[PDB]
RNA sequence: UGGGCAGGGCGAAGCCCGCGGAAACGCAGGUGGAGGCCCCGAGCCGUUCUGACGUGCAAUUCGAUGGCGCGACCUGGGCGUA
RNA sequence: UAGCACACUCGGGCGCGAGCCCCGAGGGCCGGGAGACGGGUUCUUCCGCCAGGCCGCUCCGCGGAAGGUGAGCCGGGUCCUAAGGACGCGCUGGCCCGCAACCGACAGGCAAGCGGGCACACAUUCCCGCGCCGUGUGCCAUGCGGCAACGCACCGUGCGCGGCCGGGCGCAGGGCUGGCGCCGGGGGCCCUCCUCCCCCGGCGGCCCGCCUGCGGACUCUUGCAGCACGAGGCAGCCCGCGCCGCCGCCAGGACUCGCCCCCCGUGAAGCCCCGCGCACGCACACACACGCCCGUACCAAUCCGCACCAGGGCUCCAGGGCGCGCACCCCACGGCCAGGGCCCACGCAGGUUUGGGAAUUCGGCAAGCUGGAUCCGCAACCUCGGGACAAGGAUUGGCUCCGGGCGCCGGAGCUGUCGCUUCCAAGGGGAAUCCGACUGUUUAGUAAAAACAUAGCCUUGCGCCGCACGC
RNA sequence: UCUCUUAAGGUAGCCAAACGCCUCGUCAUCUAAUUAGUGACGCGCAUGAAUGGAGCAACGAGAUUCCCACUGUCCCUACCUGCUCCCCAGCGAACCCACUGCCAAGGGAACGGGCUUGGCGCAGUCAGCGGGGAAAGAAGACCCUGUUGAGCUUGACUCUAGUGUGGGGCCGCGGCCCCGCUU
RNA sequence: CCGGGGACGUGUCCGUUGAUCAAGGACGAAGGCCGGAGGAUCAAAGAUGAUUAGAUACCGUCGUAGUUCCGGCAGUAAACGAU
C-alpha cells in the first residue's frame, strides 16, 4: 500500500517555515545580573504566546535578548536577568533563588539551555521543592508530570501571557482553517476509517469501521503506529488521575 | 543558531572545525587535546622514561 | 471617452506600478507613473507624527537640502520635543537620586 | 431597539453553531472586545491588539496579558505576590 | 511575492434621545454596520434538460436552466514534494 | 455523397477574370485598444499569384524582393534579499544531514522623462522644447534665528542605535469622468420646426490636521468618544491635501490619510537610504567631464489545443440613456459584415393553441405560474438568533399641480378601449417525512450526494518536541 | 414463579425507518380507487446508544409524499417563424466492404441473401425511412478455463525494514555490582 | 485586612421622614444542571458476596456521577415555631 500520511509528514518539507519565528527565545547566560528593558512584546506567527524583546543597554554594546512573554510584562519594564536578582514577574534567574510555590514560565531543562519548559500560552511551571544537597529542584509541569531539574536551570518568574486561549471554542471552519495555516498543522484532518486501504490501515470497506484494535503496540512499525499508539486505557475517564494511572 | 554556535565555541572540539580554512586552527587545537589526553592517561614507563 | 493604456509597460496594480492621469493638450488623457507616498517620520519612541520633516520617497528625500531632512534640536528626526524632554528629565532625575 | 433579547453581541451568528456554544463564545466576545482600564494613565481605552497583547490606545501603554481578558487567574495570582 | 472579485437586502453589539420605573431595569424611535448572513453582477462551477452535438466547433464543446460569487475563494510568477 | 460562407444591399473602380479586393452610399452588428507568457518577422512597403485560404480572389497572417526594432530616465543585468537552491568542505561504503561561498524576483524592495514633432512602419529611445538622475574631477567654509512648535546655513566619512508593510463597511478627500447653465473658437446640416449637430477651452495667502505659546475646562463625531498626562478659544508652527493671486454649479469616480471594525490569521526580508548618538575629517553647491550590456517591430486568424478549432489563456482602460446597478436593453467611441434558389417530410431553436388541467409520466421531466418597488399583513415552530419576501392583500402609466425635511418623498386632480415592475429585468407557494447540523469539498471526461470536511465532543502517546492552552 | 445457560444477556430510546425476510405486515389517515406518503402498533428475519442512540430550529441544485396555483405533460393536436433539410455553382471526405435480386416453407451448426421446393421481381433512378442484413463499433468487461496476472487483506507460506532484548568489541582513572572522577 | 450588624448609653442631629404589601427585585439547605479546576473519604447508578420463599432491598465489598472549589443556572424542603 501506499505511504500513510502520518510518516508522510515526518519528511521535513513539511515543517514549519523558519521565516516565521521572530528569534530563538533563550534566557541570556549573564555572568553578572543583566538589567534589560522590555522594548516590544511581539506576536509570533502560530504562536498565541507573545514574545518580549528585551533590550539591554551596557556601555560597551546594546544587547537585544528575547523571551517569551510572561502576563504582566509590559513595554518599558526594567527586568533583571542573573543569578539572584529579585523574584518579581518578568526576571530570571536560577532555581536555587526562586522561592518554593511561585509558579515560573520558560524553565530550562539543563542548566543554560535558553529554557524549555512552560513555553506556551498560559503554561507555568510550580517549584515544589527544594534540595538544597545535591542542587536539585522538584518541579511541577503543566501536564501535572512532576519533574527533576538541578537548581543552576534558569527560570522567569510567572506565567506565559497568551492567557486562557482554549476557553474560546472555534465556532466556525475557517478560525480552524487560519489557525493552522499559521501553525503550519495539517488540516483539515480525513479519517483513515474514511480512506482506502491503501491509504491507511483503518481504511476499509463497505461500512466505516476500524476491524482490529486501534490500539497499538509501541514497539509497532511505522506505518503500523496509528490510531492509539501506546493506549495504557482507552474510554472515557470518569476518575481521578490517582484511580486511572494505576 | 546562535546557542549552537556558542555551544561549539565553550567546547573545544576540532571535528566542528570542519572548513578548509579552518585547518591550520584545527591541528592547533588537536595538539593541546591530545597533550592534555596524553598527561592524563597512566604513561607506561617506556614512554615516560623519555620525560626524565 | 479617450481609453488609457499603459503605454507600453507593465498595467499590473502593485504599490510600484501606480499611475496617474495627465490630460494631454488635445483632450487626450494618458497615464504617467504616479510615484510611490512618501513615509511620514514618526517618533521612535511615542510613534506620532514628526513636525518639520518633510514627507518624500527615500530618494526623493535624500535629494532634498539637510535642513529639510531634520529639525535642529537633538533627536531631532528620532524623538519628538515631549519625548525628548522626558528623556531629559529622566537621565537627570535618575542621576541626582543615584547620588542620594 | 434592543434588537436582541438574549444573545446580544452573538447576534451576529445568527441560528448557527448551537445554543450552547454561542453562550460560552459570549462571555469571551464580550471580555476580549471590550475596553478595559489603563493602569498607567487611568482612562478606560486598554484594547486588546492580538491574542496575549493588550495596548492603552490613549498613551500606548502596551502590556502582555491574557488571551481574551487582559488578566488570567493564574496571572493575577502571580502578579499579586 | 504579486494580483482579482457590481449592486442591493437583512440590521448584531455599542451609542443617542423619549417614555415607564422606588430600584433592578423594561419598551419605543433613531444611530451604528456585525455576520464562513440573504438576492445577485463580472467571473467561476457543472444541478437538470438525461437538451444540442455525438466520423462534433470540441479526443468533454455548445445552449438553456441552475449553484457559487470578499472566500475554508480564485489567480500570475518563483519555490518545494517524483 | 456526408459535408463546407449562407446581414447584407446598390453603384463605381482597378483588372484577362470579381458575391467576397478597393471606393462611395444604404442597412446592420460588436467589443476595441494597451502589457506579460507564448509566437518569431507574422510587422510595413513594393511586386506577385492561375499554388495555399473548407468557394472565388485582382486580396491575404500566402509567394518573392526589400525595409524596420536607436534609451543615463522603459524592462532586466552591472543592486538587494524572499520562499528556496547550492557543484565546496565536513559526515559517509554511499546518501541524508551539518556549515554553507555563491545563487534565487522581466509583477517584491527599488536613482531619474514628460509634452509635442516626424514617420511607410518604428521612437517616452530619433527630433524639438523643457527637465531630471547618477558618476568622476576640480575649487572649502568651520554657522545662526525663534520663549516654543521649529526655521535655516543646497557639505562629507565611519560606527552604534533605530526607521517600511493586513483586510473591511462607512465618513471625508480624491488622479479623473459626466451632466447642466453661461461664454468662446472650429466644422457640418436644415419643407416646416429648432441658438440643429459634431469637435475643441513653481510662487504667495488660506484651508485641514498635528504640535507650540497664552490660558484653565470643556468638547465632539455619520459613528465608539475625547479631556488636568491639559478642553474649547486666541495667536503661532509644521507638513500634506485643497482653494484663490502671480468660467460657475451639480453628480460619479480608481485610489488614499485617520478613526472604527476583524483575527486562537496580527499581515516579509535584505540592500540602499534617512535620522539621531558618538567619533572621524573635511567638497553639497558651483564649474567641467561622462553615462556600460541586453531587450525594444508586430500578434482579439500571429499563442496552446495536429488547423484561420464555437475550446483554453495572466494584467489594464467603458462615454450617454434607463435602472439600485461597470445587470439587461438602446446609443456613442473604436472596429466590423465571407455563396445562389426554394422553403416537402423529419428535425434543431422559438412563438401561439378553444375546452379540460397532471387524467401524462418512474417522477410535474420539460414547460408554465410567481417576479421590481411601495404600503399593509404575516402562522406553527424555534437553538429566541430565526422561521420570513412566511402565507396573503392593495398599489404602480402619462400629464398638470400642491406640499415637504427637495439627488428624493407625500398628496391631489386630469387622462387612456382597465392599462401601467407596459420592453427588459425579475421568488411560484403551502403541509409533512428521510438524511446531513450549517458555509464549504469531491469522482477533470457517466455519481455533487445522505459521501468528505467542519466546529464540537472524546480517547491515546509524549517533559530528549514546535515544549502540554503544545505537538 | 421455576429452570437452563453466558463475558454480558439489548438498558434509555427508536422502528415494516435509507435498517422487517415473511410483507403490498395490521390499524388509522390521505384517494373514486394508493404495493406510494404520513401517524400509530412492535416477539424488531437482522433497531439501539461517539461502530454513537434519540432529536429537525436553521440550512440543502440531496431523497420522498400531499395541497394550492400553474401550465401542450396529456386529452389531441394544430398553426406560425428562423435554421437545417431539399435544389444549384465551386470545394469535397469518412465509416464500411468475402461476394451480394427479393420472399415462403423445409432441411441444415437446431432463426438463410446464396441450399431444396415453391412464390415473385428485375432501365438498375430521386427522396424518405429504420423491419432485416442475427448491421457497424471493440480479439465479451459477465461467466468459466489458464498451474497468466495485478490491486488489496489476513489466523496463508517463507522472509524482511522498524521497535525492543541479551552477550561481546568499543584500550580511562579511583574507591566500596555500587559510588565517585574526567581524560 | 475589608465590610456589616444589633442591643445598650447619651441634653447629638433630622422631625413624621412611618406600618404593611399586588407588581417588581435580591437572597435562598440538600440534590440537580452548565463551563473550568480538582478528586482523600463517602457514595446514587452500576457491579458483586451474602440473606431470603423471592430480594431488583436491608448486611459486606467495590464503584461512577456526585460530595470539593471557582463562574453561573436552578429556586425547591417537615425552607417548621407546621404559628
Ligand atoms: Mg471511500
Ligand atoms: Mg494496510
Ligand atoms: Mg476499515
Ligand atoms: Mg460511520
Ligand atoms: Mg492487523
Ligand atoms: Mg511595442
Ligand atoms: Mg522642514
Ligand atoms: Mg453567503
Ligand atoms: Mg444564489
Ligand atoms: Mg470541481
Ligand atoms: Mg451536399
Ligand atoms: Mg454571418
Ligand atoms: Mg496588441
Ligand atoms: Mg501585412
Ligand atoms: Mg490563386
Ligand atoms: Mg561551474
Ligand atoms: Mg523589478
Ligand atoms: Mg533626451
Ligand atoms: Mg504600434
Ligand atoms: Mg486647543
Ligand atoms: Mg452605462
Ligand atoms: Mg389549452
Ligand atoms: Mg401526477
Ligand atoms: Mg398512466
Ligand atoms: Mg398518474
Ligand atoms: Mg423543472
Ligand atoms: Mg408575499
Ligand atoms: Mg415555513
Ligand atoms: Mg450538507
Ligand atoms: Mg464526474
Ligand atoms: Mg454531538
Ligand atoms: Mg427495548
Ligand atoms: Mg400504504
Ligand atoms: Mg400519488
Ligand atoms: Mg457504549
Ligand atoms: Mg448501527
Ligand atoms: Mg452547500
Ligand atoms: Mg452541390
Ligand atoms: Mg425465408
Ligand atoms: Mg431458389
Ligand atoms: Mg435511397
Ligand atoms: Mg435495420
Ligand atoms: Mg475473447
Ligand atoms: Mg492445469
Ligand atoms: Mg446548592
Ligand atoms: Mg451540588
Ligand atoms: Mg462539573
Ligand atoms: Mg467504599
Ligand atoms: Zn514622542
Ligand atoms: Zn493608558
Amino acid at each position: 500500500s501506499k505511504v500513510i500520511r502520518r510518516l508522510r509528514l515526518l519528511k521535513p518539507h513539511h515543517r514549519p517555515k523558519a521565516m516565521w519565528k521572530v528569534g530563538e527565545t533563550r534566557i541570556p547566560v549573564v555572568s553578572e545580573t543583566m538589567h534589560g528593558v522590555v522594548s516590544e512584546i511581539v506576536h509570533e506567527r502560530g504562536k498565541v504566546a507573545p514574545l518580549a524583546k528585551i533590550r539591554v543597554d551596557t556601555g560597551k554594546c546594546v544587547r537585544r535578548e528575547l523571551l517569551v512573554a510572561v502576563e504582566g510584562n509590559y513595554v518599558g519594564q526594567k527586568v533583571e536577568i542573573g543569578d539572584s536578582v529579585p523574584v518579581a514577574v518578568g526576571n530570571a534567574l536560577k532555581l536555587k533563588n526562586i522561592p518554593e510555590g511561585t509558579g515560573v514560565c520558560s524553565v530550562e531543562r539543563r542548566p543554560y539551555d535558553g529554557g524549555k519548559m512552560a513555553k506556551s500560552s498560559g503554561a507555568y511551571v510550580t517549584v515544589v521543592g527544594h534540595n538544597r544537597d545535591t542542587n536539585i529542584t522538584t518541579v511541577r509541569l503543566p501536564s501535572g508530570e512532576k519533574r527533576s531539574v538541578s537548581s543552576e536551570c534558569r527560570a522567569v518568574v510567572g506565567v506565559i501571557a497568551g492567557g486562557g486561549v482554549n476557553e474560546k471554542p472555534l465556532l466556525k471552519a475557517s478560525r480552524a482553517h487560519y489557525r493552522a495555516k499559521a501553525r503550519g498543522l495539517y488540516w483539515p484532518t480525513v479519517r483513515g476509517v474514511a480512506m482506502n486501504p491503501v491509504d491507511h490501515p483503518h481504511g476499509g470497506g463497505n461500512k466505516q469501521h476500524i476491524g482490529h484494535p486501534s490500539t497499538i503496540s509501541k514497539h509497532a512499525p511505522p506505518g503500523q503506529k496509528v490510531g492509539l499508539v501506546a493506549a495504557r486505557r482507552t474510554g472515557l475517564r470518569r476518575g481521578s488521575k490517582k484511580v486511572l494511572n494505576k | 543558531s546562535q546557542a549552537k554556535r556558542e555551544m561549539i565555541e565553550r567546547r573545544r572540539n576540532p571535528r566542528d572545525l570542519d572548513q578548509k580554512h579552518q585547518r591550520e586552527e584545527r591541528k592547533a587545537l588537536i595538539a593541546e587535546r591530545v597533550h592534555l589526553y596524553r598527561n592524563a592517561l597512566r604513561i607506561p614507563p617506556a614512554v615516560y622514561q623519555f620525560s626524565t | 471617452v479617450q481609453h488609457l493604456t499603459h503605454r507600453g509597460r507593465r498595467t499590473y496594480n502593485n504599490a510600484s506600478n501606480q499611475k496617474k492621469i495627465r490630460r494631454t493638450p488635445g483632450n487626450r488623457r494618458v497615464y504617467i507613473p504616479k510615484k510611490k507616498p512618501g513615509r511620514v517620520p514618526k517618533c521612535v519612541k511615542c510613534r506620532s507624527k514628526l513636525r518639520g520633516i518633510d514627507i518624500c520617497r527615500p530618494a526623493a528625500f535624500a535629494r532634498l537640502r539637510k535642513s529639510q531632512r531634520t529639525v535642529a534640536r537633538t533627536y531631532g528626526g528620532n524623538l519628538c520635543g515631549s519625548c525628548l524632554e522626558n528623556r531629559i528629565l529622566d537621565a537627570f532625575l535618575s542621576a541626582e537620586e543615584q547620588l542620594l | 431597539s434592543r434588537g436582541t433579547k438574549k444573545v446580544g453581541i452573538v447576534g451576529k451568528y445568527g441560528v448557527r453553531y448551537g445554543s450552547s456554544l454561542r453562550k460560552r463564545i459570549k462571555a469571551i466576545e464580550i471580555s476580549q472586545h471590550a475596553k478595559y482600564e489603563c493602569k498607567a494613565c487611568g482612562k478606560t481605552s486598554v484594547k486588546r491588539e492580538v491574542v496575549g497583547i493588550w495596548k492603552c490606545k490613549a498613551c500606548a501603554f502596551t502590556f502582555a496579558g491574557g488571551a481574551f481578558a487582559p488578566t488570567t487567574s493564574a496571572g493575577a495570582h502571580s502578579n499579586s505576590i
